[PDB]
């Protein structure tokens, strides 16, 4: 969030490892903007 | 806004925050009605001195 304004970026990039989070480069592009202007201290993920 | 806004008794569905802790920042909007610490003492329940 800056000063309201919640932004999301991301990259989904196939990969072949079992082990620790791929060492290798890539970058995120932007995806979403949202107004909220809320405060978020704190947050959790959603299971399915 | 007179014409619009104003009542002769007085329109006071109108509120202004008047007391709190710390200036706010900018676009932060604030929506406690909990009681104000103007004294040393903490202040708790509806009301006190
Ligand atoms: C967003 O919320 C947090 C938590 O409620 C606020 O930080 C608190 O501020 C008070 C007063 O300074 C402290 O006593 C708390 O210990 C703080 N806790 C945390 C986790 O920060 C924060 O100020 C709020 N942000 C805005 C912009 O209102």
């Amino acid at each position: 969030n800056i000063d309201g304004y919640f932004k999301i970026y991301s990259k989904h990039t196939p990969i072949n490892l079992v082990r620790d989070l791929p060492q290798g480069f890539s970058a995120l592009e932007p995806l979403v903007d949202l107004p909220i202007g809320i405060n978020i201290t704190r947050f959790q993920t959603l299971l399915a | 806004s007179n014409n619009l806004d104003s009542k002769v008794g007085g329109n006071y569905n109108y509120l202004y925050r008047l007391f709190r802790k710390s200036n706010l920042k900018p676009f932060e909007r604030d929506i406690s009605t909990e009681i104000y610490q103007a004294g040393s003492t903490p202040c708790n329940g509806v009301k006190g001195f």
